[PDB]
């Protein structure tokens, strides 16, 4: 049972790693889409102010 | 192996020249610790012992380690600048075996001009 | 003087019935996440509180150390069985504190 | 027994995972256990059972046990104080505050309407704060007592001084 | 030690990593769905008052 348990350790501890960096990734992700989801709103909002301004 | 040629995984090696006193770590160990060793024995020329361990607890281990006396470090030695480490700490261990021989070699020239002169 | 006095054993009484609430508290608390910590799973942990009869204390200590210390591991496991409340000797008290021996399983004994 | 009196209910605390089974008594589950088996039977078994509160890691897990072993001491320092001082006055009964009434109701049936109890403390609070807030409680109130204890000291220096001038 | 305890302890210690892992990355993506509400806000708030 000597590389057996350490190959439950090992295999454990690569798999935690990999669920933590995948909830890293996730916070990345929404932050550079707060960037995208933010620009989608600027430009709407614009071309409202360029269709009145074209009533004037 | 595959993680203990990097810092992926916690290892911490280490030599004690007592059973006994690691029989009262690993009952420390999982009081306060919980069951995150392993714990692996070799019969040595000392004793090799090894618990196994997460990466953020590194620390909490060792404290333990230090005040029963061992020398439970995460690696032993520090040639470790070749990949695998093991590669730069024989090379390392052939400088010094020589390097002590000519040594030798000098104290006994001193030996033989100035034991009479002495 | 004589203000101070009754005072005194208000204050004692009231201050007495908050505190033992307190204790039990970080005494429950303490059995559970130790528990946790030692065992993992299950996540609900199963604590009971035995009020034991007067003098069959040392029974009561020696029963469940043998049925359930061996759940807690052999290398856990010491024989040191007894009680000296004289200052004579300290051995034979148990306690995870100390090197010299270790309870076998999650068991606090509480003396008021 | 006879290298310890006992007079006044006396308890042990265990907990055991919910899976455990004695082999002192193998076919036996642990609750049934302490109730019929354990010494002759004569065991009073009290409910002790708390929830899930939050837990910040695994990490935070061995933070919080050291702290606990450590509150728990200070608290017992404080309650053996308090008594000590009811019992030296001997104005309250020195033969309880062992097994006397907190909330009026008998210590073994406390313990077994102690299920976690509500005073300020409650299971939406975070561990670590409970850990803390309980101590900062029990040094405040042990801190009153030793204030006014010792101003009841000052006061019977005060009282023994002026008595000799009145007659002495 | 037996086998048997050392397999208890082997699954117990899984149990324990797994724990860290669930617990910390749901912490982590809570707090990032919150930093998106604020920051898209923001952002916008800042040009739509250029804009105006």
């Amino acid at each position: 049972s000597q590389k057996n348990g350490i190959a439950t350790l090992l295999q454990a501890e690569k798999e935690a790693h990999e669920i933590v960096s995948k909830a890293r990734k996730y916070r990345q992700d929404k932050l550079k889409q707060a960037k995208t989801d933010a620009a989608k709103e600027i430009d709407s909002y614009k071309i409202q102010k360029d269709k009145e301004l074209k009533e004037f | 192996i595959a993680a203990a040629i990097g810092a992926s995984v916690n290892y911490v090696t280490g030599v004690i020249a007592r059973d006994k006193v690691a029989t009262l770590e690993q009952i420390l160990w999982r009081v306060l610790r919980g069951n995150l060793f392993f714990k692996t024995v070799e019969i040595e020329q000392n004793a090799f012992i090894v618990f196994s361990h997460g990466d953020l607890i590194i620390k909490r281990i060792r404290k333990i380690a230090e005040s029963l006396d061992a020398n439970l470090y995460d690696v032993d030695s520090s040639n470790e600048g070749r990949s695998q480490q093991l590669a730069k700490v024989n090379k390392n261990l052939s400088d010094l075996y020589t390097v002590l021989k000519t040594t030798s070699t000098t104290l006994e020239s001193e030996l033989y001009a100035i034991a009479k002169e002495l | 003087e004589q203000s101070l006095r009754v005072q005194l054993v208000r204050l004692a009484k009231t201050a007495y019935v908050d505190v033992f609430i307190n204790w039990f508290h970080i005494k429950a608390l303490r059995v559970y996440v130790e528990s946790v910590l030692r065992y993992g799973l299950p996540p609900h942990f199963n604590i009971k509180i035995i009020a034991v009869p007067p003098k069959n204390l040392s029974k009561c200590k020696s029963e469940l150390i043998d049925a359930f210390g061996f759940l807690g591991g052999n290398a856990f496991m010491k024989d040191k069985k007894g009680k000296i409340n004289k200052q004579d000797t300290s051995l034979h008290q148990y306690a995870s504190l100390v090197d010299t021996e270790y309870e076998p399983f999650v068991m606090y004994i509480i003396n008021l | 027994m006879a290298t310890a009196l006992y007079t006044a209910n006396d308890f042990i605390l265990i907990s055991l995972p919910q899976n455990a089974q004695p082999v002192t008594a193998p076919g036996s589950k642990t609750d049934s256990w302490f109730n019929e088996t354990l010494i002759g039977g004569r065991a009073f078994v009290s409910d002790f059972k708390i929830p899930e509160f939050k837990i910040g890691s695994l990490d935070t897990l061995i933070v919080e046990s050291e702290e606990l072993s450590k509150v728990d001491n200070q608290i017992g320092a404080s309650i053996g104080k308090i008594i000590e001082i009811l019992q030296g006055l001997n104005e309250t009964s020195t033969n309880a505050y062992r097994t006397l009434p907190i909330n009026n109701m008998p210590v073994p049936e406390y313990l077994e309407n102690f299920q976690w109890q509500t005073r300020k403390f409650k299971l939406d609070k975070s561990i670590k704060d409970l850990i803390t807030l309980i101590s900062n409680e029990s040094s405040q109130l042990d801190a009153d007592v030793r204030a006014t204890y010792a101003n009841y000291n000052s006061a019977k220096t005060n009282l023994a001084a002026a008595e000799r001038k009145k007659t002495g | 030690l037996t086998p048997n305890q050392v397999n208890d302890e082997l699954n117990k210690m899984q149990a324990f990593i797994r724990k860290e892992a669930e617990e910390k990355a749901k912490e982590i993506q809570l707090k990032a769905d919150q930093e998106y509400e604020i920051e898209k806000t923001n952002i916008v708030r800042n040009e739509t008052n250029n804009i105006d």
